RNA sequence: UUUCUUGCCGGAGGUAGAGCUACUGGAUGGCCGAUGGGCCCCACAGGGUUACUGACGUCAGCCAAACUCCGAAUGCCGGU
RNA sequence: UUGCCUCCUAAAAUGUAACGGAGGCGCCCAAAGGUUCCCUCAACCUGGACGGCAAUCAGGUGUUGAGUGUAAGUGCACAA
């Protein structure tokens, strides 16, 4: 007459936060995730909870490097 | 034993798509594609009625003589996409072929004759792969059952294969297995 | 070859009972052995 | 009755019962078969009745292949109860059938007896089916 | 015919060396201003390249197969120090004084350490 | 200035023997022995942790090197065996200690068998890595008899560069190993 | 408690700088580690209070 | 005009579909044939005979919200 | 039943309800934290006294099927 379940946790709002070709500031976090689904690419660092962030200003762009999806920051030219 | 190619007419599909295919299929026509070493996938509508008629007369595996706008080509049926329910042929695949050309194919195997009465004959593989020329392709080949002894297996390696044709399947593929007819106290004992 | 952890190992003189002389090395602190049945004594070794 | 020995999850959603059978639409084991024409939930009750019907009709020697398996459980909450208090306990088993899928297949010497046993089976099913032969 | 069945020590040495090299490489790399000083070593010779990994190019290089280095009657450490000073001079000519040391998957020491310290004293800060 | 004798006789006559009766294209294909491994698999020390002490002592005296203690890298319910428990002791011998131990075994200890009837020629693992056991540590004269406490068997493995049992057996016989003649 | 809260104090100035936890079943004695003392200005031993 | 629409461009997905010898589970019928089953000569050695049960494997056809070797349309983020 | 965490529902961004479907948490580890270096498992075949498929030894096959304190998911063999 009772359900032995009915509990869940809060949604953590994970996922890609900046997509390809998007200009970011240095320090912006770019994708929140659990494991390493996206590996840190060139000029992109990885946080303690596996959060990828940008170590330099530029444009986001994804890639594959030896069978590993990677995220990179590309230096846009100064006008 | 050369098999005479069957003469169909075809004409190049003006424009492609699911709408075009549905319309053509609605006008009693089959969309098909030529390919092979002709290196040109050529999109051809052909008469549905004549296609079905020649497939009845000479099975799935039969050479055709396609008349493409006057040009004359030899073709061989590679595959037929058929609806599971309405059973109409939807699409056809046509390798281009010429004389003296070995080609791999799958030929139906129809058990012929009556068996010994106390047991039933049952085929596991109805089709056997053979390597054979374009014209010399057998539409069907038979396997012998004439009062077998008690239950025994038959494989592709002991079939009377035609001349000019070569077995492709591994010889130890079972085709027809005579299995003892279930008794009264054995038939309803399986299935639950 | 560690410093001293292994057991003592020196050259040893081994003499058979039937007259064979073996020039060997073992861990015998003495370094001297005499054996009465050897490779030339057993019936299986030399067929006797 | 046909019951799976275990299912990873014992309370699933109702099987989506749309589309045409893509897999399992040909007669391969025996020579004659029963091939479906409507979406339904063929329970193991229907399958057992149909199989016994075929066996009763042929009754001598011939192979019946039930190439569908009832392994999807439909639950039912106990009677006289209101809505709520969670999902019920599973208490019948089902195969999800699409129009196109050969349900039963038969191997038997003659023609008419085989056809009659197949239609005897068909009458026990909640759908329209048709007898289909080993050839195009 | 005599088909061999085992694995040879050459294979294990070569690929274990490559694995150690790659593990190392996960953490060092070469730019134009701070290139990478990668080292090979064999039973006869020691080799060095000065790499800009942004391109996969080599900026300077040396080995113990040159005329002068083969002119030394000394020890393998002597060849190592000669190679170190030569590659330091070639790097300084190329316009660079900072570098990262890629030891190449060999343990740091022996002749590799001699080479590295020769380059260190010779003008290359690493 | 000094070499083991049995290695000397090996190089001197066994190399030509193996070459001339196995006919290798490359003189380096002429096989040889590579290593030996002595393992006392104690195992029952799951309760008596003190028996491995005599194990390692007697194995050290016979082999000349101190065994690494081999623990158990699995947890199993039956044998009262937990992960990380010392179960066996092994020493590998290569080079001069190699040859000298082979001397101490085959010229001395293996004769000391009571009821000796040879060692089976079918004792190879498909490629000529010959491994045999026994059940008494008292065939080694490095240990006195009464000084023992329990009857223990070793585990003697000779690992060679044979391609198959033919090279392995030809080598072991050429080294002077009294097999069983089946 | 078995993993209680503990405090660490510098020996040379007796200021309580850090609070941590440790198991009393496994670390019965006072825990001492070289920590950083903000007013001593350098790393000093710190002992459990 | 930053809004919104349409075209083009740069993205990240795991849904519909499909597939499963690509995993985790279910699951149909064959095939060979164990180990373990029984018996003979007669030992509880050893050997073979036998509805054996028939590991594994393999052939063909399948199934899944919490399966995925795969995999859209739309929507979404940005630019133009 | 009431707070937290993980998955499916949840319709490929995020978010998404029900007395919907399944489980965990209220800790633990002074190393199970930091760094430096080194290594590759599980399973399977073959050869070995106890020792049996199974315990430790040796040879081979083995790219991930093992393991990751602890649920589940995302990860990790470049190794976490
Ligand atoms: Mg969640
Ligand atoms: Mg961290
Ligand atoms: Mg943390
Ligand atoms: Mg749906
Ligand atoms: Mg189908
Ligand atoms: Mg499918
Ligand atoms: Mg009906
Ligand atoms: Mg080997
Ligand atoms: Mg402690
Ligand atoms: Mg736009
Ligand atoms: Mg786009
Ligand atoms: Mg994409
Ligand atoms: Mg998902
Ligand atoms: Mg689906
Ligand atoms: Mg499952
Ligand atoms: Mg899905
Ligand atoms: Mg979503
Ligand atoms: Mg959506
Ligand atoms: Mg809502
Ligand atoms: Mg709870
Ligand atoms: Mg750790
Ligand atoms: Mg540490
Ligand atoms: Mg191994
Ligand atoms: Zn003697
Ligand atoms: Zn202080």
């Amino acid at each position: 007459s009772s359900s032995r379940n009915g509990r869940d946790s809060a949604a953590q709002r994970l996922g890609v936060k900046r997509f390809g070709g998007q200009v970011v500031k240095a320090g912006e976090i770019l994708v929140r995730q659990r494991g390493t689904h996206f590996h840190p690419g060139v000029n992109v660092g990885r946080g303690g909870d596996d959060t990828l962030f940008a170590l330099a200003p530029g444009a986001v762009e994804f890639g594959a490097k030896r069978g590993r999806k990677t995220v990179n920051i590309v230096p846009v030219a100064r006008p | 034993t050369a098999n005479i190619p069957n003469k169909l007419t075809a004409n190049v599909r003006t424009r492609t798509g699911k709408g075009a295919s549905r319309q053509a299929r609605r006008d009693g026509k089959v969309p098909a594609v030529l390919y092979g070493h002709g290196t040109d996938p050529q999109h051809l509508e052909l008469n549905a009625r004549d296609f079905a008629a020649v497939l009845r007369s000479h099975g799935t595996n039969a050479i055709l003589t396609l008349d493409i706008e006057g040009t004359e080509q030899l073709a061989l049926t590679k595959a037929l996409d058929v609806h599971p329910i309405r059973r109409n042929i939807q699409h056809a695949d046509l390798l281009v072929v010429q004389r003296g050309e070995k080609v791999t194919v799958e030929v139906t195997v129809l058990v012929e004759g009556d068996a010994t009465p106390g047991t039933l004959v049952t085929q596991d593989a109805n089709t056997i792969e053979i390597e054979a020329e374009a014209l010399s392709i057998p539409e069907q080949l038979t396997v012998s059952v004439e009062g077998v002894e008690a239950g025994t297996q038959i494989t592709a390696g002991q079939i009377s294969l035609p001349e000019g044709v070569n077995l492709i399947s591994d010889p130890e593929l079972l085709v027809v297995n005579v299995v003892e007819a279930p008794s009264a106290e054995a038939l309803e004992e399986e299935g639950a | 070859m560690k410093t001293g952890i292994h057991p003592e190992y020196v050259d040893t003189t081994v003499q058979c009972g039937c007259g064979h002389s073996f020039t060997t090395r073992s861990t015998k602190q003495s370094g001297t052995i005499v054996v009465e049945v050897c490779s030339q004594c057993h019936p299986f070794y030399t067929g006797k | 009755m046909l019951i799976p020995r275990k299912v990873k999850h014992r309370k699933q959603h109702h099987p989506e019962q749309r589309g045409i059978a893509s897999g399992g639409t040909s007669v391969s084991f025996g020579d004659y078969g029963i091939q479906a024409l409507e979406h339904a939930y063929i329970t193991n009750r229907q399958i057992e009745s149909a199989r016994i019907a075929i066996n009763r009709h042929i009754k001598r020697g011939g192979k019946v292949w039930i190439n569908i398996f009832p392994d999807r459980p439909l639950t039912k909450k106990p009677a006289e109860t209101r809505m709520g208090s969670g999902k019920g306990s599973p208490e019948w088993w089902v195969a999800n059938v699409k129009p196109g899928r050969v349900l039963f297949e038969l191997s038997y010497p003659d023609e008419k007896t085989a056809r009659d046993a197949l239609t005897r089976a068909i009458h026990k099913l909640p759908i329209k089916a048709r007898i289909v032969t080993r050839e195009e | 015919a005599h088909k061999p069945v085992g694995q040879n020590i050459s294979e294990v040495r070569r690929n274990a060396r490559l694995r150690r090299h790659a593990r190392l490489r996960k953490k060092v790399a070469g730019t134009a201003e701070v290139p990478r000083l990668v080292v090979n070593r064999s039973a006869r010779h020691i080799h060095v390249q000065l790499v800009n990994d942004l391109n996969g190019t080599t900026l300077a290089a040396a080995s113990s197969i040159e005329a002068d280095v083969r002119a030394i009657d000394g020890d393998k450490k002597a060849h190592s120090v000669r190679v170190g000073q030569l590659i330091a001079e070639r790097a300084k000519a190329a316009g660079v004084e900072t570098v990262v040391f890629d030891r190449g998957g060999y343990t740091y020491g022996g002749r590799i350490a001699a080479l590295a310290d020769a380059a260190r004293e010779a003008g290359l800060k690493f | 200035k000094a070499l083991p004798r049995l290695k000397q006789r090996y190089r001197e006559e066994i190399r030509e023997a193996l070459q001339q009766e196995f006919n290798y294209a490359n003189v380096m294909q002429i096989p040889g022995v590579v290593k030996v491994v002595v393992n006392m698999g104690v195992g029952d020390a799951a309760r008596d942790a003190k028996l491995i002490n005599g194990a390692i002592n007697d194995l050290a005296l016979i082999t000349g090197q101190k065994p690494e203690v081999r623990r158990a890298r699995k947890s199993i319910a039956q044998f009262k065996l937990r992960e990380g428990m010392p179960i066996g002791a092994r020493v590998t011998l290569r080079g001069d200690r190699m040859w000298e131990f082979l001397d101490r075994l085959i010229s001395i200890a293996l004769p000391r068998i009571r009821d000796f009837r040879g060692l089976s020629p079918k004792q190879f693992d498909g490629t000529g890595n010959y491994t045999f056991g026994l059940n008494e540590q008292s065939m080694f004269h490095e240990i006195d008899v009464d000084s023992i406490d329990r009857p223990r068997g070793m585990d003697i493995t000779v690992v060679t560069t044979a391609t198959n049992d033919a090279e392995g057996r030809a080598l072991l016989r050429a080294l002077g190993f009294p097999f069983k003649e089946n | 408690d078995v993993r209680p809260k503990i405090t660490l104090a510098c020996e040379v100035c007796k200021h309580r700088n850090y609070i941590t936890k440790k198991n009393r079943r496994n670390d019965p004695d006072r825990l001492e580690i070289k920590k950083f003392c903000p007013n001593c200005g350098t790393h000093q031993p710190h002992k459990e209070s």
